[PDB]
């Protein structure tokens, strides 16, 4: 008759009256993000998102999860992408990113958009989602820099991308990560994230406080020796390199 | 790889 609260590594977690096998499972499951305050609520699945209505984590009482419906009828599902399939709707924003970043002109010289913190967060707060397609290394690797430029290794197997024309908000905002420009002094990590729409993808997360503003940057870690990588990233290098 | 925040 009790509640169950099971933390991800990265802060989200899934709560609810467990059913006789300890799966998540019902009417009245929830996703709770890393803020610990927004939460996709309703039919969940052994874990997997169905119907979660976006609700706001008011208080807990006893451990139970009081929550409050946001008003709207935004309502997500588990739609993890594949090769060919970025999303079902990549129009529709994440609740918790779009509280926290926009894309506007980048402050970095000829970088095109990047991405910036709406309000001022504290260290190690997950700001933004990556999400893409799911493609193989060898697809990536065997192919022109010029198509690589989204292209972020997911894990051994995987490489996630947001290939034209996802690249531009106008067709895709469902996450916005791949906004982020480079910095070989950033103020975010790429970091690992299990997302109740997107599934196993990476995130973006502040290193230090930063302010309400402030452009988000990441270093993109290409191999320095194998660089293997864009010539813009390779001029900046030897740019950092000189400053050290 | 042509590819971000490969652990080589
Ligand atoms: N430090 C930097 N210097 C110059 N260009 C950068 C950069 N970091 C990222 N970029 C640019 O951003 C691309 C990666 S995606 C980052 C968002 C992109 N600026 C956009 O407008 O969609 C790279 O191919 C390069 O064009």
């Amino acid at each position: 008759h009790g509640v169950c609260w099971i933390y991800y590594p990265d802060g989200g977690s899934l709560v609810g009256e467990v059913n006789e096998d300890g799966e998540m499972t019902g009417e009245k499951i929830a996703y709770v993000y890393p803020d610990e305050r927004t939460a996709l609520y309703g039919k969940f699945i052994d874990g997997e998102m169905i119907e979660g209505k976006l609700a706001t984590l008011m208080s807990t009482e006893e451990g139970r999860p009081h929550f409050e419906l946001m008003p709207g009828n935004s309502v997500y599902h588990f739609d993890k992408s594949t090769s060919s399939c970025i999303s079902t709707n990549a129009l529709l924003p994440d609740p918790y990113e779009s509280e926290r970043v926009y894309v506007a002109e980048s402050l970095i010289s000829s970088a095109g958009e990047g991405l910036f913190s709406k309000v001022a967060v504290g260290p190690n707060t997950v700001m933004s989602f990556y999400n893409g397609v799911r493609i193989t290394h060898q697809e990536v690797d065997s192919r022109d820099w010029a198509l690589n430029g989204n292209t972020l290794s997911l894990d051994e197997e995987t490489v996630i991308d947001v290939p034209e024309p996802y690249n531009h908000v106008s067709k895709y905002c469902a996450s916005l990560g791949h906004k982020a420009n480079h910095s070989f002094t950033p103020n975010c990590i790429y970091d690992m994230f299990v997302h109740p729409r997107f599934g196993p993808i990476k995130c973006i997360r502040t290193l230090r406080a930063v302010e309400a503003d402030e452009e988000l940057t990441v270093a993109y870690g290409y191999d320095h020796s194998p660089p293997e990588a864009p010539e813009w990233y390779q001029v900046e290098l030897k740019a950092f390199q000189a400053t050290q | 790889s042509k590819s971000k925040d490969r652990k080589y």
